[PDB]
């Protein structure tokens, strides 16, 4: 089936500077690609849901668009508040192809 | 919205498990519940997953070993292996263009001790 | 003289949405059921119950055709014993089946440069699919225990949502064109078969 792979995961980098991440794919998927932001100890909570769209409630800091099989993301500036892990998510549940979560990477 | 899970703990194996992942003030009749569990200190990882209507597909690992109950939502164990442990989450997946969809549970633990 | 009008069905600028799919009924017929092979490529030609050579000798009464347009990789889920999302909500096959399936793609015709956005399809719905029947209503959808007001918002949803086409998506994603053929027990003396 497919197979995720992400950027360096181990990414630390002083404010004001963008930090980017890239996920790939195996099997030619289109746009279902979802950003799992999530934080130490909590369950993981939606950030982008289609693509170069992005989830209404959050201030627009973050830079994500794309399409194909090979995505970026990136982070104009990371305020201390923000440090967190993220992840790279395939959604569906034809038979086709099982959703699969992806390495995740540390900032 | 919210969502509310218990049970959970002491087990050998060899000997069933049933974990209650009972919701309050969510139709569990109609909807897509998933369930997905997260080792620790690696990656998620996919389980199975609910139609509304009556339907269950499964991953690779856990084969013809798992099963999922459709107000509560409920989970079956058998012949618990070694490999399993962790916390396990009910989760309410988004479908379709509309935001707000997602909702996640807290937590719960598993251990196969004597 | 009279020959079942084929041309009709298989050559039609517009195709029906997967959620309300057209049904032909076809009567009073001599056919040439060995015309399709040579017709045109065909990439796909799947059948059940009787062999391709026994349906110019077999003869039968009326013949049901149908038609409608799905994605590439969903064309495996139009089988009896299969299940999924179409095959749960938008179009079921019954547990017998003796007719055919045809699938061929149709890239260039219909998807140009800004798209395609009047196809539709139906992903919400509160029960399983009966066999055989049609539905065109479209409404609000609940999924809470409140009942649903005019403003469909936070538990209120939309059911339809449609497809998006460009020339230069990969194999699997490009549309496909789905003619499904079928045939009926029988007891009124036959009218439908074979030339000599």
């Amino acid at each position: 089936d497919i197979q995720l792979t992400q950027s360096p995961s181990s990414l630390s980098a002083s404010v004001g500077d963008r930090v980017t991440i890239t996920c790939q794919a195996s099997q030619d998927i289109s746009n279902y690609l979802n950003w799992y932001q999530q934080k130490p100890g909590k369950a993981p909570k939606l950030l982008i849901y289609d693509a170069s769209n992005l989830e209404t409630g959050v201030p627009s800091r973050f830079s994500a668009s794309g399409s194909g099989t090979d995505f970026t993301f990136t982070i104009s500036s990371l305020q201390p508040e923000d440090i967190a892990t993220y992840y790279c998510q395939h959604y569906d549940d034809l038979p086709n192809l099982p959703p699969t979560f992806g390495g995740g990477t540390k900032v | 919205v919210q969502l509310v899970e218990s049970g959970g703990g002491l087990v050998q194996p060899g000997g069933s498990l049933r974990l209650s992942c009972a919701a309050s003030g969510l139709t569990v009749s109609s909807n897509y519940m998933n369930w997905v569990r997260q080792a620790p200190g690696k990656g998620l990882e996919w389980v199975s997953v609910i139609y509304p209507g009556g339907t269950t597909y499964y991953a690779d690992s856990v084969k013809g070993r798992f099963t999922i109950s459709r107000n509560t939502l409920y989970l079956e164990m058998n012949s618990l292996r070694p490999e399993d442990t962790a916390v396990y989450y009910c989760a309410r997946p988004i479908y379709g263009g509309n935001a707000g969809m997602d909702v996640w549970g807290q937590g719960t633990t598993v251990t196969v001790s004597s | 003289t009279n020959l079942c009008p084929f041309d009709e069905v298989f050559n039609a600028t517009r195709f029906a949405s997967v959620y309300a799919w057209n049904r032909k009924r076809i009567s009073n017929c001599v056919a040439d059921y060995s015309v399709l092979y040579n017709l045109a490529p065909f990439f796909t030609f799947k059948c059940y119950g009787v062999s391709p050579t026994k349906l110019n000798d077999l003869c039968f009464t009326n013949v049901y055709a149908d038609s409608f347009v799905i994605r590439g990789d969903e064309v495996r889920q139009i089988a009896p014993g299969q299940t999924g999302n179409i095959a749960d909500y938008n179009y079921k096959l019954p547990d017998d089946f003796t007719g055919c399936v045809i699938a061929w793609n149709s890239n260039k015709l219909d998807s140009k440069v800004s798209g395609n956005y009047n196809y539709l399809y139906r992903l919400f719905r509160k029960s399983n699919l009966k066999p055989f029947e049609r539905d065109i209503s479209t409404e609000i959808y609940q999924a809470g225990n409140k009942p649903c007001n005019g403003v469909a918002g936070f538990n209120c949803y939309f059911p339809l949502r449609s497809y998006s086409f460009r020339p230069t998506y990969g194999v699997g994603h490009q549309p496909y064109r789905v003619v499904v053929l079928s045939f009926e027990l029988l007891h009124a003396p036959a009218t439908v078969c074979g030339p000599k």
